[PDB]
């Protein structure tokens, strides 16, 4: 049944732009959880359906992966570390709580948090990471899932009734991303509805 | 019943 | 109040009756208002349990009014269409100008000449009240003062007056009784309907300043009709026929959304 799935977002990457979401339409709330919406452009006009939370989350996250500068723990004695590679060592390692002095390599600052440990391992992690287009926003995935979760706890709950105000935020929102069908735990954004190409409505009133 | 109005 | 005797309504009331869908009746008895979909189009969308429907509120306005206007025949409440501006008054005459078939006064004097005629019936039954300013003869001086007053809350747009002028002069059988009384109900229905709002490019720099907070009032004007209006009368007292199942269509249902979309 995962075809589908597939299928769903092929038809994403090549139906929709950036400028698209720019230019959509909120018709509603459906079952206090999606936001029904249209897009006209050109001779295409169709209907999307987007989870008001992973669609959110997925705003959320990215801001946090590009904007944020994780809080480290000054070193009482730096450390050092042999590379080869040491090209790629970026001022992402700040971003990711890694002061250094630049194999002769020095750590001044690891990365910290009250719920977990940080070790070399992440270090390299992020060394790899970075071999894996933008790279600004790269995060070692011991920090990437916290980010994951403070944009899932602070993003908008499904069951929350919502406005034509904060519905259309939402969706202007994806506009701003780089091929958002995703939250950051890989659950569906959006999807195609229908295509509203020919539907001869009601005209009685018109005609002589 | 039938309408005045059509006769 | 007045007891409609008359054996035309109820043949056109029974007619209604033998058409009543049971279940499509139950999806707008239990209608959950999502939004409008197209103004110009005039889709709507509607939740029914577990099911997103696309509605054709043209269509369903349509059906409305007209039994709406088949319940309270001889029972409506009036618009009343004349202010203190004299100017503001409508002329059919003038409204018949739209047409450029009823190219000769004749041809519109024609028309003006049969709705006059029926106004002592147009205004009992209808309260589609027809007034002359100057001399009994004079059909170009023939003004429209009341129309009926089908829902409370709602004053239906006149764009459509000429149509219903014309259609009222042109496809209303005068000679039959069951057939002009339908044929009136049908008009002031199709007048009725919520006007079709064409898209305007909102992105469009070439496009005036004035003409796009005009097409944002309209749309705004409609959502709201549809919203505080239309769809609580719809939802209240609706009873849709079976010729009506083409304007409704399904569009998505819960159990297949939630196969693709899940919690994190
Ligand atoms: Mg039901
Ligand atoms: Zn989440
Ligand atoms: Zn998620």
């Amino acid at each position: 049944e995962l075809e589908d799935f597939e299928q769903g977002e092929k038809y994403l990457t090549l139906t929709v732009s950036k400028n698209d979401f720019k230019k959509m339409e909120v018709v509603g709330q459906f079952n206090l959880g999606f936001i029904i919406v249209t897009r006209k452009v050109d001779n295409k006009y169709d209907l999307f359906i987007v989870d008001q939370h992973a669609s959110d989350e997925k705003y959320n996250f990215e801001t946090l992966q590009a904007v944020t500068v994780f809080k480290s723990q000054k070193l009482i004695i730096p450390q050092p570390v042999e590379l080869s590679e040491l090209v790629v060592l970026l001022p992402v390692f700040e971003k990711n709580g890694f002061k250094l002095k630049i194999s002769r390599v020095k750590l001044l600052s690891l990365p910290t948090s009250k719920q977990t440990l940080f070790d070399l391992g992440d270090f390299n992690e992020l060394i790899h990471l970075i071999k894996e287009l933008r790279r600004d926003n790269i995060r070692c995935s011991k920090i990437r899932s916290m980010f994951a979760m403070r944009a899932c706890r602070s993003s908008i709950m499904i069951g929350k009734p919502l406005n034509k105000k904060t519905m259309t935020r939402v969706v202007h929102n994806l506009s701003e991303l780089d091929k958002p069908w995703n939250c950051p735990h890989g659950r569906p954004t959006m999807r195609h509805l229908m295509e509203l190409r020919d539907w001869s409505s009601f005209s009685k009133d018109y005609e002589i | 019943t039938r309408s005045k109005f059509f006769n | 109040r007045v007891n409609v005797n008359l054996t035309s309504i109820k043949k056109l009331r029974e007619k209604v009756d033998d058409s009543i869908h049971r279940e499509l009746t139950d999806i707008f008895a239990n209608l959950n208002y999502v939004g409008v979909v197209d103004e110009e189009r005039r889709l709507a969308a509607i939740q029914h349990d577990l099911k997103l429907f696309l509605i054709d509120y043209g269509s369903v306005c349509y059906e409305l009014f007209y039994q709406i206007g088949l319940t309270d025949f001889a029972n409506f409440g009036k618009i009343n269409l004349q202010s203190t501006n004299v100017s503001d008054d409508i002329v059919l005459y003038n409204l018949l100008s739209e047409f450029d078939e009823l190219n000769d006064d004749a041809s519109k004097e024609k028309i003006i000449s049969k709705i006059w005629d029926m106004s002592s019936m147009l205004n009992e039954y209808y309260s589609i009240e027809l007034v002359n300013d100057g001399l009994d003869n004079d059909l170009k001086s023939v003004k429209l003062k009341s129309l009926p007053l089908l829902l409370k809350g709602y004053i239906p747009s006149l764009v459509k007056l000429p149509f219903f002028i014309y259609r009222l002069g042109k496809e209303v059988d005068w000679e039959d009784e069951q057939e002009c009384l339908d044929g009136i109900l049908r008009e002031i229905a199709l007048l009725y309907i919520p006007d079709m709002v064409p898209k305007v490019d909102t992105s469009d720099a070439s496009l005036s300043e004035d003409e796009k907070a005009q097409f944002i009032n309209r749309k705004e004007h409609i959502s709201s009709l549809l919203e505080h209006v239309l769809f609580p009368c719809i939802k209240r007292r609706f009873l849709a026929p079976r010729h009506i199942l083409k304007d409704v269509v399904e569009i998505a249902n819960l159990p297949d959304l939630y196969k693709v979309f899940e919690r994190c």
